[PDB]
């Protein structure tokens, strides 16, 4: 599942790569940057086996410049990538948005969606769905955008949630998330709502495990830190490059005890995520 | 204060089996030796004969052996039990009960006038009497715990 | 040969429905710890009856002094002998 | 001697020799049985001859051949 990013120069892909992926199907793999300038595309230039080894397409969009001959561009893009394979995933992305109103903001990408749509419908596409995201680099909308595009890739999605939804019905957690060690970018959590303050507080929880392993080395990584109000953060590393963080609350009961049974449940719960291959 | 390895020293030395030579008879040794609190029930000191997937299974064993120690301390009704062996050495009074757990034997002793328990599990194949003169004799060479609560 | 494919989606469905149903299998919650009722007091008396029952009058008529007394006693002497454990040390430090 | 079988006066085995470790039953039974001043006894069943002796609350029961 190797995803193409795809953009117009000054767009902010190289800056997207840096800060995602440096700070297969599932890890972070080199992402291919792609600079698309305003030209006439060659007809079949032996880009057949190249957009036939993508996973899923990405578009990066920037809000602040004139965006309508982008979604033209973006427009030519799909007519050929549709062509080529109808099982690809399009996703674009309407970056540099830090800096607009929410109703701005909104209305942007209504006028993009609409945008899009009339020229697909110009140009006789049909049965193409594309997705948009609002993604800025300095905020948390990246991240998510970027995991709803890696959730996308991966086809044992529905049992994951089960597994997570069952792990947390029996572990009195509030919130458990299987991020991965790098890029910050969470694959799967439960049916509960996706809170972004909750999110931030594991993605920091997660570079301060993993800056404070890095301060002493050279001699699995788990990690238990607990709040004032008796709520803990759990951290156990998972197969390969996934690592689990949940947020657990005690509901007035022993400390010790809630560890060692989440403790037991993670491990239950790791020894059935060896079975499945999912990892890598 | 604690000390981690005299105390885990004397677990290893306390998992050592009985070679009697008048009778042959020939005893294995403890399933497991530990040292568990009176509170929440969680492991302070521990020490296996023979990784952590067996350390998370006998904290859940010790939980549950607390849980189940829990209910027995705070009864007086039924207090002329067989299975309840009520020493008092060096003048402090203790309670000592013991368990069966599936094809585990486990007994369990309080620390006297003190937040601390002693605990001693074997296979099933092990005499339950060497078990409770075993830890008869192992609570009358603990008398420097003696009084510790936790802090 | 996708429907050989469609077989094999059909068997990965119902391996993941296995494998979902084994790990939710040995979830253990705190209420079954509370009340699990898996410890519980035994003798060896009482577990030579179950021995008894699961693999299911007055027997005994009343009718040397020297052996048996130094046996007994041997024996008591070997048991409480290999009962001594000597700390390696103190187990509690000051400041 | 054909085995040995060491319990207290709650019954509970210390130890549980030759025959006897495959005789346990029999403590519920034996538990009332009298003794002497001494402790000793010599009682027989299922054609054997038990000798036991209680000093310190715990009772020895020693199996001997009755032939
Ligand atoms: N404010 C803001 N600026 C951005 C963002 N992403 C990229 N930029 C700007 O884009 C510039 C770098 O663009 P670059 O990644 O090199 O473009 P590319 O090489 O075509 O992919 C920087 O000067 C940033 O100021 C963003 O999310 N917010």
């Amino acid at each position: 599942a190797m995803v193409l990013l795809m953009g117009v120069r000054r767009c902010g892909k190289s800056s997207i790569c840096k800060v995602v992926f440096h700070n297969s199907t599932l890890i972070d793999l080199a992402v291919m940057e792609l600079p698309g300038q305003l030209n006439y595309f060659e007809p079949s230039y032996d880009s057949e086996r190249l957009f036939k080894s993508v996973g899923a397409l990405v578009y990066v969009i920037d809000s602040q410049d004139e965006y309508i001959n982008a979604i033209t561009n973006l427009a030519m893009i799909i007519e050929y990538a549709y062509k080529v394979n109808p099982s690809i995933n399009i996703e674009v992305l309407i970056h540099k948005v830090d800096g607009l109103s929410e109703d701005f903001k909104v209305d942007a990408q209504r006028d993009i969606m609409q945008r899009t749509g009339e020229e697909l419908l110009e140009l006789g596409l049909d049965g193409v769905q594309v997705s948009f995201y609002l993604t800025s680099i300095f905020d948390h909308s990246i991240y998510e955008a970027f995991s709803r595009i890696v959730q996308k890739l991966i086809p044992e999605l529905s049992f994951l949630e089960n597994m997570l939804d069952n792990l947390i019905q029996h572990s009195k957690i509030e919130k458990a998330f299987l991020f991965d060690v790098n890029s910050k970018i969470y694959v799967s959590t439960d049916s509960n709502p996706v809170d972004i303050q909750m999110y931030e507080v594991c993605s920091e929880f997660i570079d301060v495990t993993i800056d404070l392993f890095d301060l002493y080395k050279a001699p699995e990584l788990q990690n238990v830190s607990q709040l004032a109000n008796g709520v803990i953060i759990y951290l156990r590393q998972m197969i390969r490059g996934l690592a689990l963080v949940a947020i657990i609350r005690p509901n007035g009961t022993d400390m010790e005890s809630c560890l060692t049974v989440a403790d037991y449940n993670i491990d239950i719960f790791k020894k059935g995520l060896e079975d499945i291959w999912a990892n890598a | 204060m604690l000390h981690s390895k005299n105390v885990k020293g004397f677990l290893e030395n306390t998992l050592k089996p009985y070679d009697l030579h008048s009778v042959d008879f020939k005893t294995s040794s403890l399933q497991s030796s530990m040292i568990i609190t009176a509170t929440n029930g969680g492991i302070l000191s521990y020490a296996t004969s023979n990784e952590i997937n067996s350390v998370n299974n006998l904290k859940m064993m010790s939980l549950l052996i607390k849980d189940k120690w829990s209910e027995d301390e705070n009864d007086t009704e039924e207090q002329h039990s067989n299975s309840c062996y009520p020493v008092e050495i060096d003048s402090f009074k203790t309670k000592i009960y013991t368990y069966e757990m599936e094809d585990l034997h486990t007994c369990v002793a309080q620390i006297p006038n003190s937040d601390l328990l002693l605990l001693f599990i074997a296979e099933g194949s092990f005499p339950y009497g060497l078990l409770v003169i075993k830890i008869e004799r192992a609570m009358r060479e603990l008398t420097d715990l003696f009084g510790y609560k936790l802090g | 040969k996708e429907h050989e494919h469609e077989q094999k989606l059909l068997a990965r469905e119902q391996e993941l429905r296995d494998i979902v149903a084994n790990t939710n299998d040995k979830l253990i919650d705190i209420s079954m710890i509370n009340n699990s009722g898996i410890v519980i007091q035994g003798t060896d008396l009482q577990e030579a009856l179950d021995k008894r029952q699961q693999e299911e009058t007055n027997t005994f008529t009343l009718l040397s002094k020297e052996q048996l007394k130094k046996l007994h006693s041997n024996i008591l002497n070997e048991i409480f002998s290999q009962s001594q454990v000597n700390k390696p040390g103190p187990l509690t430090v000051p400041f | 001697i054909k085995g040995t079988i060491a319990f207290d006066t709650h019954g509970n085995v210390i130890e549980s020799t030759g025959v006897g470790s495959q005789r346990i039953e029999d403590i519920g039974d034996l538990s009332k049985v009298t003794l002497d001043a001494e402790g000793f006894a010599q009682v027989q069943g299922d054609s054997l001859l038990v000798h036991l002796y209680k000093r310190n609350d715990i009772t020895l029961a020693v199996y001997t051949s009755a032939q």
